[PDB]
RNA sequence: CGCCUCCUAAAAGGUAACGGAGGCGCCCAAAGGUCCCCUCAGGCGGGACGGAAAUCCGCCGGAGAGCGCAAGGGUAGAAGG
RNA sequence: AAAUG
RNA sequence: CGCGGGGUGGAGCAGCCUGGUAGCUCGUCGGGCUCAUAACCCGAAGGUCGUCGGUUCAAAUCCGGCCCCCGCAACCA
């Protein structure tokens, strides 16, 4: 007889489209709760804090020592 | 607006604040 | 739940319908406010 | 006598439909000050049946003014929204006092609850039995105080049932706009109607009328 | 550790910022095109002398950089100044359609 | 006024002390006053609808200036009032306000308090500033016996550009503020 | 609709269309049996109480009978009204509902069961306070309190004097 | 109507009015007008600047009071803080010491009651 | 017995047990838009009634505060006031 | 009405 | 080994869901009535709310771990 044996269904977290990947407009490049990694370049977030791109283009992680983590989206050039 | 502190121990104080028609019994004289 | 209470909003004196939620004890005893209704545009909208 | 000629001008078998009563609630009236147009109309309801008294007030698009003096008895800078609001007296359990011992010029008491307490606990028996104490349902409670004390004033009045099963509100004075009372005792029928006891049986209003102050009173269909 | 935020800026997502500064005694502003780190119009206060009423002198040095502007491709940008406060000192100047 | 007693006093006959005194170099580097301040915690906006405003058009009948009404930050159980709005007031003096203050409270204040053997000299300590209380607000000229429902002490707070106590202490000193030595 | 194997003294619950409240709950599974629960009940208006038993399924359906604190304004008709010193609302209660209705006062705070707004239990103190404004300043004698019920008192207990009194043996428990 | 440490009475006749001090008798209060010829019946809501003034002159040099003096005896009660003169040896524990009957009464010098019980 | 959070879960995701440990069935007409402002908790002084934090002043304090509620991620170049 | 030593 | 409820003045019980309130009866000490003792009358004192944590602006109360408490079960072999 527990008090115990709950928990909730995972929700399968975390970047979702990797530095040099191509993407289209709309793809949602990270999924995450606080903002572990912040909009960048044609790059918007969501309510979720969900980034996705903003333009048909590539992906680049550009860490910003303590000012962060971006994920931008250089357009095909 | 200026004033004037009368104690009784003589000394006025022509100064400024409100009502220049101060009866100040006991001004700096103990 | 009790206190709260659903609510629409009506177009004053016609239809449409925005479905709020009042809150009754706090802040209630009646309220209206502005919103745009599917016919012409925007107008007050009581609740009821 | 002087009714007789004044009486004529009701068709007492007749069922009006409001305006038609409007046009004439007018001409029923002539006195020498503005009467105020009454209402009333038998609910079906048991008063016994503690459930189904009617309480409820409502604000009105037109008639009614500041032909009242209202008493805010509240604790804080309520008072500066009450007295901003129109609060022709202020003042908590200290007025309370003047109340308590003789005063009494006023026709509502709004309050907030904060101070509410020893309201009702010193003043139950005297205002009580007058309706005058302040209730949650006739909205006569509470901190939004201003709307509240601002709105005695436009146009909002209460109206609970008597024993008799019966309920009565003016509605407006004589000397109205036509289409203004008329428009103005829907909205105190639609805000009645809109308070039905669950448990009511049979057909509620079942006797509503437009009256006046002094004198005729036209039943009506309430449904006009 | 930090007295006055500003960053109204950092909330510029639209391209090319109309940075002002606000000198006790004079006024500057550059045009600024960040993702580059940049600037590409400038056109400083009483670093061009100009007249002496202060605000009037803003207007000028306003016309001064627009004119300016322009003439380089320029014609769409976005207001700024950290305190901008947006106020008094205003150079609501003319042509540069950036509107505002 | 733009002037006064005392704000000239200051000028020419302390501001010389100070520097042959602790030998100054710059001109500005020389203890100047900043501000003072005068609240008061009431701590009565408890029941009975606690106005208590009386005691606001009075700190600032006697200031000049309407004070600002504090309330509590947090919330305490202990002793009643919590969480918001309740008590405090409190006015900041500066430029000639301050001035036009200081010179009463030194010249006229101070001195009736009931017993008042001047003014306990520890309240500076590192603090390039001072503080003190009273009991009173009758202290003042402005303000009579007669009127005044109520009594109402409160905190009176000088704020120096002096870095030290001597510094602090000796332009209070060279002013006029009498001392518990 | 909760079951049984789910109740606890306090438990308020509808059974037999009338108000009760769980006072004795005691899990029952002997033999190889299904499981049983046996309770004992109270009405929540009369006193009347009940034990039975039910099986492990059986739901029972709960209750919301809170017990708000509220407070005698004034007489009326043959009722008396109240108010819930916390939302002021206004109960006009059955003078049966009202438990020693008599021996109360237009003023004094008392509890009631709120049954979906309406109580249906008004309980006073066990002794409130009274000013007899009745008795012959003659030991043992009746005493007619403010609220016009009497009640018997000692000797210098006299007219005007405020005293305590049991509301629930309107006996003189001592003075103000 | 502020006197020596602006300690204020009123509206009656100064002769008591002064004694609404904690320094001024009844005596000190008689002995006090006459030295300064004022009119001991006079409301004190009425009187020259002066007879206020070189009223408030006596009375505060005249001797010293309330304040100090006030504080003063309490002072005078401390030295008694000795190592045991027995009229601090009295004082230290709440009791008469000017030799009052002990076990009855002496109620004054020792708070309302604590009964106990009995043998 | 459905839902949320953390661990187990073996540095993508996912992953069991009558494994460990907690939450929810709501709530806000401002606790929502937008625009402009402000920066905390604590700590050492310093101060009338004033605990040990009521209100005030001075420094020191990058976040330990806060963000309606569990926990987590998040966040003062605000998501806080 | 009203116990005991 | 589980199942539910209980630890509150000296005793026996309220109060706990609906957090800001210690309610009752007896007992105790003081004082009267009596020659005295009861009774009876007058008046008073007394509760870490089992403890240790946490939640809250605050807890007897809400939350958990323990300690004692009372009652119920332990069946098919
Ligand atoms: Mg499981
Ligand atoms: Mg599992
Ligand atoms: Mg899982
Ligand atoms: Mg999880
Ligand atoms: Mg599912
Ligand atoms: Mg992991
Ligand atoms: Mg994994
Ligand atoms: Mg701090
Ligand atoms: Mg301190
Ligand atoms: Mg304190
Ligand atoms: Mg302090
Ligand atoms: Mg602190
Ligand atoms: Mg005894």
């Amino acid at each position: 007889s527990t008090r115990n044996g709950r928990d909730s269904q995972a929700k399968r977290l975390g970047v979702k489209r990797y530095e040099g990947q191509v993407v289209r407009a709309g793809n949602i490049l990270v999924r995450q709760r606080g903002t572990r990694f912040k909009p960048g370049k044609n790059v918007g977030m969501g309510r979720d804090f969900t980034l996705f791109a903003l333009v048909d283009g590539v992906v680049e992680f550009q860490d910003r020592g303590r000012l962060g983590r971006y994920v931008h989206v250089r357009p095909l050039a | 607006v200026p004033a004037r502190i009368i104690c009784g121990c003589g000394n006025v104080i022509e100064t400024y604040s409100t009502k220049p028609e101060i009866y100040v019994e006991v001004c700096s004289k103990c | 739940v009790r206190i709260k209470l659903l609510l629409e909003c009506t177009e004053c004196k016609r239809r449409n319908y925005a479905t709020e939620k009042n809150k009754r004890n706090t802040p209630n005893k009646l309220e209206l406010r502005k919103y745009c209704p599917w016919c012409r545009k925007h107008t007050v909208h009581r609740e009821v | 006598k002087r009714y007789r000629a004044l009486l004529e001008k009701v068709d007492p078998n007749k069922v009006y439909t409001i305006d038609e009563a409007a046009r004439l609630v007018k001409e029923l009236a002539t006195a020498k000050f503005d009467e105020t147009v009454e209402v009333h109309a038998k609910l079906g309801i048991d008063p016994r049946r503690s459930d189904q008294n009617v309480r409820g007030t409502v604000s009105l698009p037109h008639g009614l003014g500041k032909q009242v003096r209202v008493l805010a008895i509240a604790k804080g800078e309520k008072i500066k929204e009450a007295e901003e609001a129109g609060a022709d007296y202020v003042g908590g359990e200290e007025i309370i006092q003047k109340i308590l011992d003789g005063w009494m010029d006023f026709d509502a008491v709004v309050a907030t609850p904060d101070v509410m307490g020893a309201v009702g606990s010193k003043l139950g028996r005297i205002l009580g039995p007058r309706g005058l104490l302040p209730n949650p349902k006739a909205g006569t409670v509470g901190f939004n105080i201003g709307e509240i004390i601002r709105e005695i004033k436009a146009g909002r009045i209460e109206f609970r049932n008597d024993k008799t099963g019966a309920i009565h509100a003016p509605v407006g004075k004589a000397s109205f706009p036509p289409e203004k009372l008329a428009d103005n005792i829907r909205a105190f029928i639609r805000a009645l109607e809109a308070h039905k006891p669950e448990g009511a049986k049979g057909t509620f209003l079942r006797s509503v009328y437009v009256t006046t102050t002094m004198g005729p009173s036209v039943r009506i269909n309430p449904h006009s | 550790r930090r007295k006055f935020r500003v960053r109204n800026r950092i909330k510029r997502t639209g391209r090319l910022r109309l940075s002002v500064f606000r000198s006790l005694k004079h006024i500057y502003a550059q045009i600024i095109d960040d993702e580059k780190g940049v600037t590409l119009v400038s056109a400083s206060s009483l670093a061009l002398k100009l007249k002496g009423n202060k605000t009037e002198v803003a207007r000028q040095v306003g016309r001064a950089l627009a004119e300016k502007a322009l003439a380089l491709g320029i014609k769409q940008v976005a207001f700024d100044r950290g305190p901008y406060k947006y106020h008094g000192r205003v150079k609501a100047l003319a042509e540069g359609a950036r509107e505002g | 006024p733009l002037d006064v007693a005392l704000k000239r006093k200051y000028y020419e006959e302390v501001r010389p002390e100070l520097i042959r005194r602790f030998g100054y170099q710059n001109v500005w580097e020389v203890p100047r006053l900043e501000k003072v301040v005068i609240n008061q915690g009431l701590g009565e906006a408890k029941e009975d609808a606690r106005i208590l405003e009386k005691a606001a058009q009075e700190l600032a009948l006697i200031t000049g200036q309407k004070p600002a009404v504090t309330r509590a930050k947090k919330s305490i159980s202990n002793f009643k009032l919590r969480k918001g709005m309740p008590i405090g007031l409190r006015v900041t003096l500066r430029r000639d306000r301050m001035w036009i203050f200081l010179e009463k409270l030194l010249n006229v204040a101070l001195p009736r308090i009931r017993d008042f053997r001047g003014l306990n000299p520890n309240s500076f300590d590192g603090r390039g500033n001072y503080n003190l209380g009273l009991r009173e607000q009758l202290i003042f000229p402005e303000i009579t016996y007669d009127m005044v429902d109520a009594l109402r002490g409160m905190d009176i707070a000088v704020v120096t550009t002096a870095e030290t106590d001597e510094e602090a202490r000796a332009l209070l000193e060279l002013l006029g503020f009498p001392f518990r030595k | 609709m909760i079951s049984v194997t789910d109740l606890r003294p306090g438990t308020k619950v509808k059974m037999d269309g009338g108000l009760w409240e769980c006072v004795e709950y005691q899990h029952q599974k002997l033999g190889r049996g299904g499981a049983k629960v046996v309770a004992k009940f109270k009405n929540l208006e009369t006193g009347a109480t009940v034990e039975r038993t039910f099986n492990s399924g059986e739901k029972l359906e709960d209750i919301y009978v809170e017990t708000r604190e509220l407070q005698y304004l004034y007489p009326e008709g043959e009722e008396m009204v109240f108010m819930d010193l916390e939302t002021y609302e206004q109960f006009a209660v059955p003078r049966s509902r009202v438990v020693g209705a008599e021996f109360f006062k237009e003023g004094m705070t008392a509890l009631g069961d709120m049954y979906e707004g309406q109580p249906i239990k008004v309980t006073p103190p066990t002794v409130v306070e009274l000013k007899v404004v009745d008795t012959p300043p003659g030991g043992s004698k009746p005493a007619t309190l403010e609220t016009g019920a009497v009640v018997q008192v000692p000797l210098f207990v006299e007219p005007g004097e405020v005293i305590k009194v049991d509301t629930r043996t309107g006996e003189y428990v001592g003075r103000a | 109507a502020r006197i020596a440490g602006v300690e204020i009475p009123r509206n009656k006749r100064v002769d008591v009015a002064l004694t609404y001090i904690y320094g001024i008798g009844k005596a000190r209060a008689k002995e006090a007008l006459e030295k300064t010829g004022i009119n001991p019946a006079t409301r004190v809501k009425d009187l020259t600047e002066a007879e206020v003034v070189r009223l408030r002159e006596y009375v505060e040099n005249t001797w010293k009071l309330e304040g100090e003096l006030r504080a003063e005896v309490a002072a005078n009660i401390k030295r008694l803080m000795d190592i045991g003169c027995y009229r601090g040896l009295r004082h230290r524990r709440g009791l008469p010491v000017r030799g009052q009957r002990t076990r009855t009464n002496a109620r004054t010098r020792k708070g309302p009651r604590k009964t106990v019980a009995g043998k």
